[PDB]
């Protein structure tokens, strides 16, 4: 039973498309046409964080909007003090090819991972000495692409084995596994309430997962290429995604489909990082064209450009209070924009 | 076989997510409108703060 | 949703002709390079032929050089693969695959781990 | 006050710079290499007092298009060829035309015919290169056809930004090719190439 | 032939000879004689009453070589005093026998040529230094050495400009006068020697920074990855400090053993070598490095070729100062013009080739223009 099962799957996909279209009587652009546009948004490089030896692929802001951690393929996990540019920690990495980094919400812990398949979590409390590798999270057969702390106890990590995993740091074992994805999962974002998270994979599909049940409740397939970045809207009911098809798309957890698309004729390069502002009105997207474009989440137009980096921008993070934006790139420098 | 087992599991999972409740797109867009408008006045990125209180000068 | 619906196949006498057409949807056909791969019984997936975005670049394997020709019609989002002089060993499940990212020249779609941007395949028996 | 903690933070930053500078010294001298043909193996070998740190991936999924983007800053990519030859040729074609690997040269190692490649009937042994002693003319023709089938892909859209160095099977050859790549990059910085 | 500098020097020796002759001249009997004195032109011994005093014309005159047989005459009255013609003005003197070459007048074309070349090089190098220090994406060891070489070329151009301006001003102040007391004060002062030492150090620093650039290129090509911070400081010390290891000793030796003419007159040919030998060694090492780099480029291309190799050679010649090996009394005319013409424009050529047409700097300029378009 393969052919008729495939036909049944296609039929239910058509039914889901019909159900989604039954709600798409009016588009986001039509209802948001009456908005006064924000306009041309200027942003200047307040601080240029220098010291990384190789390209920078991941970055994460702290909850206090002061400390941020960055990961580089040279084998370093450097923690930066944003206000004074002085580095606080320079953690050596046992694996050179780190591809993800996470900063604990309380700031007591920091994590990294990559081709090694171990998501190494380093303690920052340092009761006796300096930073130490508190726990090593082995079990993935792909490559650690993204990870975000729910708390000091549990973390959610994405890998190239097309599965995401929730880990208990104290025991080091997986709590639940998210095996729904079929392609390389490249990015995950936790909701502000940490009850749900959505992850984009290389199958052009975005799947919403529940951390408690470990079960996929919604799936979004609005993209035409592999999704490289994803981030929830600050209200927790929507999320924007970035893929190599040079288009940014916004999906709603209630409409169960794409709301609006952020694309331009002259942009033919993929998106590597997406992040919302404090209000969620501004959508900042990293691009392969050496530049970052600030998109109005409602008007779907380029409200600003962050072109200060001389190489591919790979990571992009907005402060939890929205004070400033740190932009990471392959040029081994981080730039603070506000 | 594994080929049909994976297909059956995917079909069951996509059965389960088909019957989820849905909300009109226009009302969701209005909800994002309300959130953005409410939080616009306290977004340092949409409205840049004066340098006298900006920690990044 | 990116989907590839290959059509044509079944049984064909050796040395005959058979035309393969796949219906592409869920993406802009013109901006992505697409190629054909096949999986004969007892062996893994093997690439067959590719065609550029506008059809300017065309290549084939030596096993099908001259015999097989590839073509694309950007007008109605369709890709074609005309087969001539079918050898007995040419039997395989023919899969049409898409370049993961637009405007790129590289391809990594010969993967046996169920590459996402590849159709379900139509059985071809010679 | 604020001054004491500011001075402490600046001293910590100074120590971090002191460590990072030595680590930069050891990083620049080490030439990273990617081998294809934990989730990754590392083999350290040294020739003429310069260290080469080659990477070979282990438990990785066959869709390599994403995780291979980390190897865009390596000194060179080492390609090993063991029909499997056509698959290796297309793999090399994908590596050569990769968007982020255009600046990375490839070191090619060739190993182990007529019916898989019809153009082998019209192929002729090149005159610009000489065979090893004791080699049969047919073996030389076959191996040079295999080399040239990779080279023709290498000469397509090369633009001089990166070059392919074919070899028949060494570590000394890897060192020589890396030195040649470094010299070419330095000359290109001085606009002498 | 002879300039105002050498003429003034010969005037110093003429004054010394005149003073010695007047001191050693036996006192005359019949004390009704004029008082021996020097009128800043020629030596005048005691004047016999009612008779003309005749002496040979000064040998320090630039035109003395044309008419050496002329003589200068001064008349003495019957009272035993010179013919003053009044109580205030100078005594009468007949010097019309000799009235009628300087390098600054017979080489005006070349002077303008290398002045324009040095000014253009100064402007281009200042612009290039501003570009490389402003973009901040260009900051690297290669560009640091480039900026140091640009600074050395700027110092050489400034040394040329200050020299030309000082000579012009001092000649203008020396117009239609021959007392030259300010010229005594300056030439007997240590400031002139210090300025000469500074200009020599600037020239040596420019040559050794060409040497440093060549050595850095050779190490990037022939040697493995070295320690960046230490080699950068070593190159800075070689470019700026090593010149002090021979220019300062040259100045010390000249002061201790010659001490005359503000170090202008060699007169030994040995003190010229103790500062030229480092320069010639740097030129030779630069030529060897140039040959090695050209061989490397030939090997790279051989692995059609004439155009690429020619362009590489024409780009590399200004950077390493290769013209100095072919540049290094009989028909020195053409050699001097060629050397000065290539040296003045060497800075402009280096600045153009390594900033204005360098693809990295051009790419940065296009990036900045794109940023401005986005504004
Ligand atoms: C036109 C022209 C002229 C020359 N040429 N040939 C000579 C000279 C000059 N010469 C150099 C500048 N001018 C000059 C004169 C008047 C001018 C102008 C422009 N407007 N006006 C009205 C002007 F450009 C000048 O005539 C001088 C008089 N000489 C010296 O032995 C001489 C005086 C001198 C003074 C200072 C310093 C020490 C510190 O304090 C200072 C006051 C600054 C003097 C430093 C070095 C000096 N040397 C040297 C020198 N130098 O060059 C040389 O070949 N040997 C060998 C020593 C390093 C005879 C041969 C060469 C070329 C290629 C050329 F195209
Ligand atoms: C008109 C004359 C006096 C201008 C002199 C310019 C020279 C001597 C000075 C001015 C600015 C200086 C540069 C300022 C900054 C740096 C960074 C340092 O890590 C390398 C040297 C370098 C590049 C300096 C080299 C010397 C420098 C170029
Ligand atoms: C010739 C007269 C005017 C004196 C000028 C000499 C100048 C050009 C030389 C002498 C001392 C040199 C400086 C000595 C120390 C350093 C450290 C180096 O890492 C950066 C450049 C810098 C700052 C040098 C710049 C060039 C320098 C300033
Ligand atoms: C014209 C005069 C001022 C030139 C002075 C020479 C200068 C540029 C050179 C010569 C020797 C050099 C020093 C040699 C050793 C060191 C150790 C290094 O870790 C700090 C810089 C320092 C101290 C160098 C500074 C630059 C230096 C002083
Ligand atoms: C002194 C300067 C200004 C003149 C130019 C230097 C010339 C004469 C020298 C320097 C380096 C030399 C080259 C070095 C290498 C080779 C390899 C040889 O098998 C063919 C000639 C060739 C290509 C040489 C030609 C002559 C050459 C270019
Ligand atoms: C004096 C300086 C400024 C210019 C020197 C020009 C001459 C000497 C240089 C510049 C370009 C050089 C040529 C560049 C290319 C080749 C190819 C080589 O295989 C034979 C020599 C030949 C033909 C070189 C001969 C020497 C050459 C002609
Ligand atoms: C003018 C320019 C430097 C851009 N290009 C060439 C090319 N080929 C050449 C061949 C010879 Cl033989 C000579 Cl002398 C000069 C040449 N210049």
């Amino acid at each position: 039973e393969l052919d008729q099962l495939r036909q049944e799957a296609e039929q239910l996909k058509n039914q889901i498309r019909d159900a989604r279209k039954a709600c798409a009587d009016a588009t986001l652009s039509q209802i948001t046409n009456n908005i006064d546009p924000v306009g041309r948004i200027q942003m200047r490089t307040r601080r240029t964080l220098r010291g990384h030896l190789a390209k920078i692929y991941a970055m994460h802001w702290g909850t206090d909007s002061r400390l941020l951690v960055s990961a580089s393929q040279d084998g370093k996990l450097i923690i930066w003090d944003s206000y004074t540019t002085n580095k606080v920690h320079a953690i050596p990495l046992r694996s050179s090819w780190v591809m993800t980094c996470a900063y604990a919400p309380s700031g007591n812990y920091v994590a990294c991972g990559g081709l090694d398949n171990i998501c190494s979590i380093y303690n920052l409390k340092t009761r006796e000495g300096n930073v130490r590798v508190s726990r090593e999270l082995a079990g993935h057969t792909g490559y650690l692409s993204c990870c975000r702390f729910l708390d000091d106890n549990q973390i959610v990590t994405s890998s190239g084995d097309t599965t995401c995993a929730l880990w208990d740091i104290e025991t080091g074992q997986q709590t639940t596994t998210f095996t729904g994805h079929t392609g390389d999962v490249m990015s995950l974002s936790l909701a502000p309430d940490t009850r749900l998270f959505v992850s984009g994979a290389c199958d052009a599909s975005a799947k919403l997962w529940d951390v408690r049940e470990g079960m996929c409740r919604q799936t979004f397939t609005g993209h035409e290429s592999d999704i490289n970045a994803i981030c929830f809207f600050p209200n927790g009911n929507a999320f924007a995604t970035g893929s190599d098809d040079a288009t940014c798309r916004l999906f709603d957890l209630r409409a169960d489909q794409e709301l609006m698309t952020y694309s331009h004729d002259n942009i033919i390069c993929g998106i590597t990082s997406v992040s919302f502002s404090k209000s969620g009105r501004l959508l900042l997207a990293g691009y392969d064209d050496f530049n970052c474009n600030v998109w109005d989440a409602l008007k779907a137009d380029r409200a600003g450009v962050l072109a200060g980096h001389d190489n591919r921008v790979s990571c992009l993070g907005v402060t939890d209070d929205g004070m400033a934006v740190a932009t990471g790139s392959w040029d081994s420098f981080l730039k603070i924009w506000n | 076989t594994a080929s049909i087992a994976q297909a059956r599991k995917l079909v069951e999972q996509l059965k389960m997510e088909a019957n989820i409740d849905r909300i009109k797109v226009s009302k969701a867009a209005a909800d994002l409108m309300a959130y953005c408008e409410a939080h616009a006045k306290e977004d340092p990125l949409l409205t840049p703060v004066p340098a006298s209180e900006n920690p990044f000068r | 949703q990116v989907q590839l619906q290959e059509s044509g196949g079944g049984l064909v006498q050796p040395g005959g002709s058979l035309r393969l057409s796949c219906a592409a949807s869920g993406f802009t056909f013109s901006n992505y390079k697409m190629n054909w791969v096949r999986q004969a019984p007892g062996k893994g997936l093997e690439w067959v032929s590719d065609i550029s975005q506008s059809g300017a670049s065309i290549s084939y394997t030596g096993s099908v050089k001259g015999r097989f020709t590839i073509s694309r019609d950007n007008a109605k989002n369709t890709l074609y693969l005309q087969m001539n002089s079918l050898k007995p060993e040419d039997t395989a499940v023919y899969y049409c695959a898409r370049c993961p990212a637009p405007f790129t020249r590289d391809c990594f779609d010969v993967t046996s781990t169920t590459y996402a941007y590849r159709g379900q395949g139509t059985q071809v028996t010679v | 006050d604020q001054r004491n903690e500011e001075k402490a933070q600046r001293e910590a930053n100074k120590k971090i710079e002191k460590q990072l500078q030595k680590d930069k010294q050891v990083y620049r001298a080490t030439h990273r290499l990617l081998l294809l043909g934990s989730g990754i193996f590392e083999t350290k070998f040294q020739v003429d007092k310069v260290n080469f740190h080659m990477f070979d991936v282990g438990a990785q999924r066959d869709e390599r298009r994403k995780w291979i983007q980390c190897f865009n800053d390596v000194t060179a990519i080492i390609f090993v060829v063991d029909n499997r030859l056509q698959a290796a040729l297309k793999l090399f074609d994908s590596i050569w035309n990769n968007k982020w690997l255009r600046d990375t040269s490839v070191i090619l190692f060739l190993n182990k015919i007529e019916d898989y490649f019809p153009e082998f009937a019209r192929y002729t042994t090149p005159e610009d290169a000489t065979p090893e002693p004791g080699e049969d003319p047919r073996v030389t023709r076959a191996k040079y056809f295999i080399r040239d089938e990779f080279l023709r892909i290498s000469t397509a859209s090369g633009d001089g930004r990166h070059y392919c160095y074919p070899h028949f099977t060494n570590i000394r050859r890897v060192f020589n090719d890396c030195r040649d790549i470094i010299q070419r990059m330095h000359l290109r910085q001085y606009e002498l190439l | 032939t002879v300039s105002l500098w050498e003429t003034v020097q010969k005037w110093r020796e003429y004054r010394r000879q005149c003073q010695r002759s007047l001191t050693e001249d036996p006192p005359p009997a019949t004390d009704l004689f004029c008082n021996r004195t020097f009128d800043e032109y020629a030596c005048w011994p005691d004047g016999e009453p009612g008779s003309f005093v005749n002496v040979s014309c000064p040998w320090y005159l630039p035109w003395a070589s044309s008419v050496p047989q002329g003589h200068v005459y001064r008349f003495c009255t019957a009272e035993g005093l010179w013919l003053q013609k009044d109580n205030s003005s100078l005594p009468w003197r007949d010097l019309s026998e000799c009235e009628e070459s300087s390098p600054e007048e017979q080489l005006l074309f070349l002077y303008i040529i290398y002045t324009v070349g040095y000014a253009l090089s100064f402007s281009a190098l200042v612009i290039a230094s501003a570009i490389l220090l402003g973009f901040r994406h260009l900051h690297c060891t290669r560009n640091y050495i480039h900026l140091n070489l640009f600074a050395s070329f700027i110092l050489r151009a400034l040394s040329v400009f200050i020299k030309d301006a000082a000579l012009k001003w001092m000649y203008s102040t020396a117009a239609q006068q021959h007392q030259w007391d300010g010229l005594l004060s300056y030439q007997d002062s240590l400031s002139c020697r210090l300025v000469f030492l500074l200009m020599q150090y600037c020239v040596a620093a420019n040559y050794y920074w060409l040497l440093v650039e060549g050595v850095y290129l050779y190490t990037l090509l022939a040697f493995s990855v070295l320690s960046e911070q230490w080699i950068f400081r070593l190159y800075v010390s070689i470019g700026w400090g090593v010149p002090l290891l021979f220019v300062v000793p040259w100045g010390i030796v000249k002061y201790l053993y010659e001490d005359e003419g503000c170090w202008t007159r060699n007169s030994n040919m040995n003190y010229w070598l103790i500062i030229r030998l480092p320069i010639l060694f740097a030129i030779g090492v630069n030529f060897l490095i140039f040959v090695r780099v050209i061989c490397i480029v030939v090997s790279k291309l051989k692995a059609d070729i004439k155009c690429r190799l020619a362009k590489s050679t024409l780009t590399l010649i200004p950077l390493l100062g290769t013209h100095e090996v072919i540049f290094a009394g009989t028909l020195r005319f053409i050699k001097l013009f060629t050397e000065l013409s290539f040296t003045s424009f060497q800075g402009l050529m280096v600045a153009i080739l390594y900033c204005f047409v360098n693809n990295e700097v051009q790419l940065e300029f296009r990036k900045s223009w794109e940023r401005w378009r986005l504004e």
